[PDB]
């Protein structure tokens, strides 16, 4: 499998704050 | 003819194996299989999604109904972001006429066993990884249930980076009381105090288990593999270097204290030999997953605490089941008649016209 950037949790946590 | 139009539409063969998961679920196709179930992907005709099912035949096996048994009741009371869900259950509508159990889940790409076979991942993808394995593990201890079995192949991930734990036939309360005697697949995820037939075995279990996968996420190879528990004993003394005193006689079993202490001296080997490419800050980690003394292994909101995870270490998010579960079941002790009619019973709602 070709496997960050579009994660939903990774955006909620990239974003926090 | 009616009939003729009736058994084209009937139940398709996987590799030699009937799955009859028809009207909902066609157009199946292979995905994997464990030690017990045979999964494909089929897609729900009602939902309009493609699913993974998982078809377990158990009912000649106390055993087998245990573990079909446990994963259910555990896993339709479990709702985290990290935790694979069952969406249906397939079985017959007659407790005389089922022979089959088929589990009804989402649909994930991969497991963390397949995709380690066909890559290398990044320390940005392991740290990640890692995150979510504790961070669904966080929710499982939450609910005072231990895993007892993880490993890379019941790790699921998808094509969006996303992991879910799954495979629960192993999954027990956790309460002071042939544990594990069971076969498995692999042996070489778990803790040295199950091999050694201590007898309290905590939440820290699974710790060591991630431990193990972490380590595996970091080299591809498994870290204390063996033939017998004897080897992989060996293989973690090899390692880890010789018990303390203080760790020793926190051992309950006399007879394992005293077959270690005539074991000959093992130092410790330094993670960054083993590991020489991987973050120093992985490897502390790692550490404190893979310690001896389960009384002094790290546990899961320490680890999501820990510095190697603090780009998405969030407690605000991080959630926790509603209430931890009470052992009223004891069903280990239970004739496999008595268990296929719980399962019959915790299946019936998802029967048609329910
Ligand atoms: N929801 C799912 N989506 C995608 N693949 C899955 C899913 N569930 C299981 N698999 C795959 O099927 C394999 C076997 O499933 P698993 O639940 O572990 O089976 P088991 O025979 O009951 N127990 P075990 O022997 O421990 O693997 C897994 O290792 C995955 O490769």
């Amino acid at each position: 499998m070709q496997l960050l950037d579009s994660s939903n949790l990774a955006r909620r946590r990239r974003r926090r704050r | 003819m009616a009939a003729a139009a009736a058994a084209g539409a009937g139940p398709e063969m996987v590799r030699g194996q009937v799955f009859d998961v028809g009207p909902r679920y066609t157009n199946l196709s292979y995905i994997g299989e464990g030690a017990y179930g045979m999964v494909c992907s089929a897609y729900d005709n009602v939902n309009k999604v493609r699913v993974a099912i998982k078809k377990i035949s158990p009912f000649e096996h106390q055993t087998y109904c245990q573990r079909t048994l446990r994963e259910i009741k555990i896993l339709l009371r479990f709702r985290h972001e990290n935790i694979i869900g069952i969406n249906d259950i397939i079985r017959a509508p007659t407790i005389e006429q089922m022979k089959d159990v088929y589990i009804v889940q989402d649909l994930m790409e991969t497991d963390l066993y397949k995709l380690l076979k066909t890559q290398h991942l990044s320390n940005d993808h392991i740290c990640y990884f890692l995150y979510q394995i504790l961070r669904g593990l966080k929710y499982i201890h939450s609910a005072n249930v231990l895993h007892r079995d993880l490993k890379p192949s019941n790790l699921l991930l998808n094509t969006t980076c996303d992991l879910k734990i799954c495979d629960f036939g192993l999954a027990r309360v956790a309460d002071p009381d042939g544990f594990l005697t069971e076969y498995v697949a692999t042996r070489w995820y778990r803790a040295p105090e199950i091999m050694l037939n201590s007898k309290g075995y905590t939440k820290s279990i699974d710790i060591w288990s991630v431990g193990c996968i972490l380590a595996e996420m970091l080299s591809n190879r498994p870290i204390f593999p063996g033939k017998h528990y004897l080897d992989q004993l060996n293989h973690i003394l090899g390692i880890l270097g010789s018990p303390s005193q203080e760790d020793l006689n926190c051992i309950i079993n006399l007879k394992a204290r005293n077959y270690l202490l005539s074991l000959p001296h093992k130092n410790k080997v330094p993670w960054n030999r083993l590991f020489p490419n991987a973050d120093s800050k992985a490897l502390d980690l790692l550490d404190k997953m893979l310690t001896f003394n389960p009384h002094k292994r790290i546990e899961v909101e320490q680890a999501l605490a820990h510095p190697y995870l603090e780009q998405y270490y969030d407690p605000s998010d991080e959630p926790i089941a509603e209430a931890p579960f009470k052992f009223d079941m004891e069903l280990d002790d239970l004739p496999k008649e008595k268990l296929k009619e719980l399962i019959f019973e915790e299946t019936a709602r998802f029967q048609p016209g329910y």
